[PDB]
């Protein structure tokens, strides 16, 4: 009687070999018992194949084939070592996968192919190569980060799949944050996109991930930036360009869809107050000139070229005053996000009440009023006929005051009739009159 | 080359030279493969494939060189695509069924219709007089039909010869006779060049009784060495994978 | 595509067929080796070779113990074949005991007793499916208090001087998890907001509940039958250079789990009625506590004076007081 | 410069004209005598078009002076084909190439 | 000793250092293959612990310092001139022992092979020396196999140096193995290394053995054995013709062989001389045979183009007339009645001559010898027999 089935024939053959001879080859034994287990577990093949199984339309078969060829190129270039031509091939293949429309239409197939894990692997290899001597191939690193950021935006499920590597990304957060024109193309931005506008993921986010960012921010406050002072920027004791990215990530972690995630906000504010050095030289508390004085001295830095500029391609020029002002604005914005909601305060939760007390202790109301009281400069028409523009990346910016107003509304509370008109007089009326003065078409 | 059987140092040096030839073009280095096509030609490759009196080390090195020059890249790509089961829905996919006829009898593995998406096979002509650099992409072209017939005929003769347990195997040992030939057949079958009656006949060669479509001892019961058994295991793994793919396609057809 | 996924986890995953005992019988049967031309000592059976491969892989030293799909498959297969599971008759119960003894014989005659210790030792105290499968296999082969396999394990430990075995046991026991009130509150907020929870059982709270019960069931079956030698050898590894007190670590874990249970009670103190989520969490925690108490009792049975003294001077009384308060208030 | 010597006579009247595909079998060996290319080995004829800068300069001009059915030997100086950098792996720098070319068909 | 201090004052413990080096080699010796798996694992654990301890105590650097202090002297005789005669005798053995000890310390330890990446550049600079080439090659092989950073640190000069070693020191398989390890490591291939090895080694066609298919060539000759000797009764001029009934230019990838002419024997033996028995050689491939293919004069395996009316390789329906003169050594030919202006002259005549045709597969040719067997299409030249 013949076995009549491949599974039965294999089941007989493999056991027969094993009982006929003692196998001296570990790989032979491995393959033997793997095949036997497969034969006696046919359901395993189905339960492994069905998740990988996908169904596609005949009209989109061609674009699917093109995307699959690109994926295969990337998979083989994983196995090959990393070089310049390999970086070019990575860039071109990633661009092709972007331009493929099936990529947008079917994110589920994209997950089933494990493409995000492939990009993760190649980025891990390139980051591991040359860890202490600065990340080589930063262009492809940025391409991979942009790919992973787009993957998060495609669908919510892609965000949940991206979430499970948040630990590695936070470990490798400090890669190219200092370098400008790389914004939005770093592992920190990848993690921010993974946790962006996903309340489920924000709630699932753990405390150690937050405290790691807090430690990075404290380091950025005690220690200067090395490669900025290497290019020759004037040495200051702290690193606002690095700090602001962590502040933005914490903002994305704590504030979601207009509502403040209190469970994250509480942990973040406790870590921030436990490490008071994260705030900065203004908010040292000991010998600190205050936030208002800090922004006035930063404006003076902005007018002085030697103190704002490196003073030893345009993106290399990092305006130190603008960076410091953006750092303080981001810190204030993060604290405003961490401020609890009004309905919980009406209920009278002691935790939220003491959180508001801590926030008020950290930030005096006078500094906030003074920052709004500060006015900025008017672009003016010249004799020849050209309106001269002060730099948008250097000097006072409206978002800085937007963060102040956000904190003032979310923390201190505008319910005093005379204080409202005092705030009007000090900081709103000049701004409105400047807006009314720039209302000509050339200034519009 | 047949004289090199008694010059041991030259034999060893040439075997390591062939290993270097494989190493330089390993892992899809198409430019190096095209360059090596000049040094090792198609007729030399085929004669090394066919010659019985070849030394075992040189024979294994030459099969490895052929596979690594022409065949390795597409074999690896299709192996990477093996696990995924992207299936279009067309009329053929709808016509796919679990069982061929009314009674519940499993058809021969690989035989039938398979409408799952597959990588495209591309090849380049190894010409050194043309200046166009686009030839440095893709693998160099080889006569796959001749290679397939070559291989089936050699495998049939090897199966006939070895069961006699003669003291003069091709290459001097049963391992040298079988491991490289079965490796080449594995590579071809993974590519899927084998179609219809060729697959039927070589599955009959693997096992006459079980795979009879409607005495001589098969490659399963031929009392094989350990590496040859490992390659047999790989072949059976591929057959089971084909079974699973057919099952998935029929499931989608019902779906 | 939706039908494919739903069909998968609705029908194909739920489909169940039993083959483990038949597979182990076929593997253990010697296939006419004396009829075969052996010309030497009788060649080892396929099951013996499989267990030898799994033992050599564990014996090979690595930085960490990697995951082996073949191991997670075959260890489960052997455990199912080892256990194979109105009031039965006495002879029925004894026949079932004898059949289970023969099933454990098939395995521990081949070296599974040594392999399950080697894998745990190579685990280096890292929780994983490998360790979970090894612990389940150990429980299956140790079910009923099999003195023969207990002797084999003790002899192997004393002959090899495995400090790493007890070191990894300790490390896993600190790695075991307890109730997490913060995670429970996050789960409750998500459920109240209405977003679908990714996890059906809410297993962020009490991350692994089968693993802890399996580990303590193993540590109890190791001491079943009042095995005085192994009871003493757990507390004091006389031969080994370094000695680890599993007895003390067990009561430390009991203290942590009772602290978690008391905190979860204090959480559900204000609420009038306990929800079903909290009820299942209480059930899982109470089962873990029962397993720890049973393990400690098996440690201290058979007037084991050393264990009684160690737990007397340990932190057991604090956990007992905590349980007493929780019991007085729950009732 | 390209030198052409006749191995076997051709028709003698029809010549390759601009805008045509030349079907040839060529066998290339170095000046030492070591073969590096042969279309007869691949058993497929070589097709190329006149004036399209798709084949080496010497092999172009030498084939342009041949005749249909003619077998000729083409000697190419280093400057006309693979001047100084050479072809990586196949042709050494500053090498003279000899080609045995047969004009099978004009189409 | 390098400071030119007196040799008697200097203490140089040659015997002790040799004995300690042998002991260290035995102490770092790898386990035996016959041992069981458990014993293998114990021995590997012990060897790895020893390697880690030695590396953390930085003994490898001490070994390198000793190696450099030995290489400051050029040869064993020079070291015997500087130091004692026993030191000169044992210098090579000590150097080899130290190199093998370094290899044994670096084998199988990724940390050690990664820490050797910086010292790799200095190691290659001494590869050309004959006294340490094998040891340096073994150390390089171990480092390249174990460490990928060591593979990345290899440069274009270091990859040319290995090929230069292969050229200068003769063909050796260990060089090829090191070059193989250079291409791919742990399943990851270095494309730059592969390209450099190709573009430097392959194009020369001078070091690696070259292979090609060549057709079998067989030679047919008549029974006649004619020669010239002093005071001998043999006619000095002979003539015969060849008739090509059918020939095929390309039966295979290679061109069909067809050459006709005269060949000579070594001494007075009837055996053809100076040529092989089976292979691809034909008439004209040695100094003994004299050939003609219709375009080239063949002698000594060198082809000279000879002009003819309507020059062409031997085709179907061709008559080749061969003439031999021994009073004045001269082999002259004439195709289809049109005489060629190429002639072999002043060749050795101390042997027996005979007509001969060499060919490969795909021929149909006929010997026209005159008289009974055949007749001559053209008239023989005057005075020719």
């Amino acid at each position: 009687k013949k076995s009549s089935t491949l599974q039965q024939l294999i089941s007989e053959t493999m056991v027969r070999w094993a009982q006929e001879s003692v196998i001296e080859d570990p790989e032979l034994v491995r393959a033997m018992f793997v095949l036997l287990h497969r034969q006696y577990d046919g359901i395993g093949g189905l339960v492994r194949a069905l998740p990988k199984t996908y169904t596609i339309n005949g009209v989109s078969v061609e674009d699917t084939i093109n995307l699959l060829a690109s994926l295969g190129q990337i998979r083989s270039l994983l196995s090959v070592r990393m070089g310049k031509e390999e970086e070019k091939l990575m860039i071109r293949g990633l661009g092709d996968i972007m331009n493929n429309k099936v990529f947008y239409q079917h994110p589920n197939l994209m997950r089933a192919l494990g493409m995000h894990e492939t990009v993760m692997e190649v980025m891990v290899n390139v980051l591991g190569g040359g860890e202490s001597k600065e990340i080589t191939f930063p262009k492809m690193v940025a391409n991979c980060c942009r790919f992973l950021c787009y993957f998060c935006r495609i669908s919510r499920q892609n965000q949940k799949a991206m979430f499970d590597h948040l630990s590695y990304l936070l470990e490798n957060s400090s890669v190219g944050l200092a370098s400008p024109a790389m914004r939005g193309s770093t592992p920190l931005d990848v993690a921010a996109a993974s946790v962006m506008d996903n309340n489920e993921l924000a709630l699932a986010l753990r405390e150690p991930d937050l405290e790691k960012v807090v430690r990075y921010l404290a380091g950025c406050g005690l220690q200067s930036c090395q490669m900025l002072v290497s290019k020759g920027y004037p040495d200051i004791g702290w690193n606002p360009v690095e700090g602001e990215r962590y502040l933005d990530f914490l903002r994305f972690a704590v504030f979601c869809n207009g509502e403040s995630v209190e469970e994250n906000a509480n942990v973040v504010v406790r870590l921030l107050i436990r490490r008071p050095e994260c705030f900065g030289p203004a908010l040292r508390g000991e010998g600190g000139n205050g936030l208002l004085a800090a922004m006035e001295e930063a404006i003076k830095i902005a007018e002085d070229p030697s103190r704002d500029g490196p003073s030893p391609e345009e993106d290399d020029t990092i305006h130190m005053g603008n960076a410091i002002m953006t750092f303080y604005s981001a810190l204030i914005d993060l604290l405003g996000r961490c401020a609890p909601e009004m309905h919980l305060i009406h209920a009278g939760k002691g935790e939220a009440i003491r959180i508001r007390s801590i926030l008020r202790s950290l930030i005096p109301l006078g500094d906030l009023v003074g920052v709004i009281s500060i006015a900025f400069q008017m672009p003016t028409i010249a004799k020849d006929g050209n309106v001269v523009e002060p730099d948008m990346s250097a000097g006072f910016c409206p978002d800085h005051k937007a963060a102040m107003v956000l904190f003032l509304d979310r923390v201190y509370g505008i319910e005093v009739q005379d204080f409202l008109l005092h705030l009007l007089e000090v900081g709103f009326l000049p701004d409105l009159r400047a807006a009314a003065s720039l209302d000509t078409a050339a200034l519009s | 080359i047949l004289e090199l059987t008694e010059q041991e140092e030259l034999l060893k040096f040439h075997y390591h030279t062939l290993r270097l030839y494989s190493a330089v073009c390993a892992l899809g280095n198409h430019r190096v493969a095209h360059a090596l096509c000049s040094h090792v030609d198609e007729p030399q490759l085929l004669y090394a494939i066919e010659n019985k009196y070849m030394p075992g080390l040189l024979r294994a090195g030459y099969y490895d060189l052929l596979i690594d020059i022409h065949l390795s890249s597409y074999a690896t790509a299709r192996l990477m695509m093996n696990n995924e089961y992207i299936v279009p829905m067309t009329e053929e996919t709808k016509s796919i069924t679990l069982f061929p006829d009314e009674n519940k009898k499993h058809g021969l593995p690989g035989i039938g219709l398979s409408t799952s998406l597959r990588p495209r096979m591309q090849f380049s002509s190894p010409s050194f007089v043309s200046i166009s650099n686009e030839c440095y992409q893709y693998s160099p072209e080889f006569p796959l039909d001749i290679l397939k017939s070559k291989t089936i005929q050699m495998l049939t003769e090897a199966v006939k010869e070895g069961s006699l347990h003669a003291r003069d195997p091709v290459g001097g040992t049963t391992e040298f006779l079988f491991v490289p030939l079965i490796k080449l057949f594995y590579t071809l079958l993974i590519m899927g060049i084998f179609h219809n009656e060729d697959l039927k006949h070589i599955l009959q060669l693997i096992e006459p009784s079980v795979f009879k479509e409607a005495p001589k001892e098969g490659l399963l019961q031929m009392k094989l060495p350990e590496p040859v058994k490992l390659q047999m295991c790989l072949l059976l793994q591929y057959l089971c994978d084909c079974q699973v793919r057919h099952r998935i396609e029929a499931i989608v057809a019902f779906s | 595509n939706l039908f494919l996924q739903g069909y998968e986890k609705s029908w194909i995953e739920t489909e169940e067929h039993y083959f483990e005992d038949k597979l182990i019988e076929d593997l253990a049967k010697p296939g006419a080796e004396p009829p075969e031309e052996d010309e030497g000592t009788k060649r080892v059976d396929p099951l013996h070779q499989l267990i030898l491969l799994f033992s050599r892989t564990a014996l090979t030293e690595k930085c960490k113990l990697e995951e082996d799909f073949l191991y997670m498959a075959y260890a489960d297969i052997m455990a199912k074949s080892c256990h194979d599971e109105e009031v039965k008759s006495f002879e029925e119960k004894e026949m079932e005991k004898q059949k289970l003894l023969y099933q454990q014989a098939r395995l521990h005659d081949r070296g599974a007793a040594e392999m399950v210790l080697q894998t745990i030792s190579a685990s280096k105290g890292e929780t994983g499916p490998m360790v979970a499968a090894t612990l389940k296999l150990g429980i299956a082969i140790l079910n009923g208090g099999n003195s023969t396999v207990q002797q084999k394990m003790l002899d192997y430990l004393k002959e090899k001087k495995d400090v790493g075995f007890f070191q990894s046991l300790a490390g896993l026991m600190q790695s075991c998890s307890v109730l997490d009130l913060n995670a429970f509150e996050r789960q409750n907020k998500a459920e109240g907001l209405g977003m679908v929870t990714e996890e059906g059982s809410g297993e962020k709270v009490l991350q692994d509940d089968e693993f802890t019960c399996d580990l303590f069931r193993f540590l109890q079956l190791l001491c079943e039958g009042h095995n005085s030698d192994f009871q003493n050898y757990l507390r004091t590894q006389t031969g080994n250079n370094t000695t680890v007190n599993i007895i003390i670590s067990t009561v430390d874990y009991l203290l942590r789990v009772q602290e978690s249970i008391s905190d979860f009670y204090w959480y559900y103190s204000g609420k009038d009625v306990i929800d079903e989520q909290g009820q299942r969490n209480f059930s899982k925690a109470i089962q873990v506590a029962k397993q720890v108490f049973n393990t400690l009792t098996e440690y201290i049975q058979g007037p084991c004076t050393g264990n009684q003294q160690s737990l007397a001077h340990s932190r057991l009384w604090d956990a007992v007081v905590g349980f007493l308060h929780v019991f007085a208030h729950m009732q | 410069g390209v030198e052409i010597e006749t191995i076997s006579p051709g028709d003698g009247r029809t010549f390759p004209k601009k805008g045509q595909t030349c079907v040839v079998h060529y066998t290339g060996m170095l000046q030492n005598g070591k073969k590096f290319d042969s279309s007869r080995d691949r058993n497929k004829p070589f097709k190329f078009r006149i004036g399209k800068q798709e084949v080496i300069k010497g092999f172009e001009e030498g084939a342009a002076q041949m005749s249909l059915g003619q077998r000729a030997k083409l000697t190419c100086t280093p400057d006309v084909a693979y001047g100084a950098t050479g072809h990586p792996g196949v042709i050494p720098p500053n090498a003279t190439l000899i080609f045995d070319v047969e004009l099978l068909n004009l189409e | 000793l390098s400071k030119k201090a007196k040799a008697s004052t200097v203490d140089l413990p040659i015997e002790s250092v040799s004995l300690s080096l042998q002991d260290l080699i035995g102490y770092f010796h790898p386990p035996d293959e016959h041992l069981e798996h458990e014993d293998k694992q114990n021995r590997l654990r012990a060897l790895k612990n020893r390697q880690n301890l030695f590396q953390e105590e930085g003994m490898i650097n001490l070994v390198l310092e000793c190696i450099d202090r030995l290489h400051v002297y050029s040869s064993a005789a020079h070291f015997a001139d500087v130091a004692g005669r026993e030191a000169g005798e044992s210098w090579k053995s000590i150097l080899n022992s130290l190199y093998e000890l370094l290899a044994a310390l670096i084998r199988g330890n990724r940390k050690n092979c990664a820490q050797f990446s910086g010292s790799l550049d200095w190691l290659i600079s001494r590869l050309e020396r004959l006294e340490a080439s094998s040891g340096i090659l073994e150390v390089l092989h171990c480092v390249l196999v174990e460490s990928p950073e060591a593979l990345n640190i290899i440069k274009e000069g270091h990859i040319k140096s290995i090929i230069s070693l292969l050229d200068k020191h003769g063909r050796n398989h260990k060089v090829l193995d090191v070059l193989c390890s250079l291409c791919v490591c742990h399943g990851v291939a270095v494309r730059s290394n592969q390209h450099l090895i190709c573009d430097n080694l392959l194009p020369g066609r001078d070091l690696l053995l070259q292979t090609r298919l060549v057709n079998h060539v067989s030679s047919m000759r008549p029974n006649i054995f004619l020669g010239v000797s002093e005071g001998s009764a043999q006619y000095k001029k002979w003539y015969y013709e060849l008739m090509v009934d059918h020939t095929e230019p390309f039966v295979t990838a290679e061109a069909t062989h067809l050459r006709v002419g005269w060949a000579s024997t070594e001494g007075y033996s009837p055996y053809p001389g100076g040529g092989e028995e089976w292979g691809g050689n034909g008439v004209g491939d040695d100094l003994f045979s004299y050939g003609f293919d219709g375009l080239h004069l063949w002698s000594g395996c060198i082809a000279r183009t000879v002009s003819s009316p309507n020059q062409h390789l031997l085709r179907t329906d061709d008559v080749i007339s061969c003439c031999l003169d021994l009073s004045a050594p001269s082999i002259s030919f004439r195709i289809n009645g049109q005489p060629v202006q190429g002639m072999f002259e002043n060749f050795n005549i101390d042997g027996l001559f005979f007509p001969v045709v060499s060919f490969s597969a795909g021929i149909k040719v006929r010997f026209l010898l005159g008289g009974r067997h055949g007749e001559f299409k053209f008239l023989p030249p005057p005075g020719y027999a």
